[PDB]
């Protein structure tokens, strides 16, 4: 996260840290006691699926304070329409091997209904994005969880406000832009998979997933986020399904 | 009705035939008698931050 602040411990309780072989891989979002939403692209290069770990209640990577809960990731479910190495449909649904225990420091973010998200949440201007990603483009990653308030744009507006770079991925209906074009504030690659969370009448909801962008906090460019509202039905159906052998599952989308 | 200001609902909104509207809530919440408000039914409802709620 570039240009944000430390998330006070416990105020980002749905934030997930994903590790492979002990090394930080990506962020994610807890949406109930066994399911985590992350980005599909986080898993493009994984070979040993048995070493994939989700940590809840994490805050400071340098210390263990006892609020951390680690779980093996039993299944990673990705839309059939996602193509590794590209940008579209950048979403994954992770089933934990054992539920986390909800506490003051571990709480799910609400996955909204589609209609509520499209008709109401999509028009809340500002939302929070968070993670242990890079503090600067080409800089070091954060030891404490960081959070940033970013404004959402209509996609027409994004394309008009953004500099043209050529070869740039299209911004599809399964994405949206949020952030700032002055080079000051953005999420970054190490925040991939983490929450874009939106407040409405007292409660926070999952609306986006940190997905991609041109560098980090690059002048003329905004962060691009997976538009979670397109996937509500897909996610809900999967969360009602029985587990299948093998960690990776490609599931039809729609 | 639901398209305008979320039908007045705190969380979810369903349209019905005519000027009928039903508000609903996420699991872990129940709807109050005003027909719009949602109140937690569990200790750790989604989307609420305990250390701030307890202040
Ligand atoms: C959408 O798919 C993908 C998106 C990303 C990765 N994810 C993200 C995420 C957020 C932002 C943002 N500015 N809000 C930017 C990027 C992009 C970015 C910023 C800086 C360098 C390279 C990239 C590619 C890309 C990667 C990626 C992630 C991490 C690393 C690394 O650690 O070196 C390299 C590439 C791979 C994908 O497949
Ligand atoms: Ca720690």
């Amino acid at each position: 996260i570039v240009g944000g602040k430390v998330c006070p411990k416990g105020e980002c309780p749905w934030q997930v840290l994903l590790l492979v072989n002990g090394a930080q891989l990506c962020g994610g979002t807890l949406i109930n006691t066994i399911w985590v939403v992350s980005a599909a692209h986080c898993f493009d290069k994984i070979k040993n699926w048995r070493n994939l770990i989700a940590v809840l209640g994490e805050h400071d990577l340098s210390e263990h304070d006892g609020d951390e809960q680690s779980r093996r990731v039993a299944q990673v479910i990705i839309p059939s329409t996602y193509v590794p190495g590209t940008t579209n449909h950048d979403i994954a649904l992770l089933r934990l091997h054992q539920p986390v225990v909800l506490t003051d420091h571990v709480v799910p973010l609400c996955l909204p209904e589609r209609t509520f998200s499209e008709r109401t949440l999509a028009f809340v201007r500002f939302s929070l994005v968070s993670g242990w990603g890079q503090l600067l483009d080409r800089g070091a990653t954060a030891l404490e969880l960081m959070v940033l308030n970013v404004p959402r744009l209509m996609t027409q507006d994004c394309l008009q406000q953004s500099r043209k770079v050529g070869d740039s991925p299209n911004i599809t209906e399964y994405m949206f832009c949020a952030g700032y074009s002055d080079g000051s504030k953005d999420s970054c690659k190490g925040d991939s998979g983490g929450p874009h969370a939106t407040h409405y009448r007292g409660t926070w909801y999952l609306t986006g997933i940190v997905s991609w962008g041109q560098g980090c906090a690059t002048v003329g460019h905004f962060g691009v986020y997976t538009r979670v509202s397109q996937y509500i039905e897909w996610l809900q159906k999967l969360m009602r399904s029985e587990p299948r052998p093998g960690v990776l599952l490609r599931a039809p989308f729609p | 009705i639901c398209v305008n200001e979320n039908g007045g609902c705190e969380q979810y909104c369903s349209d019905h035939t005519g000027t009928k509207r039903s508000c609903r809530c996420h699991e872990g919440y129940s709807l109050l008698a005003d027909g719009v408000s949602c109140t937690p039914t569990v200790e750790y409802p989604c989307g609420k931050i305990p250390i701030l709620e307890k202040r």
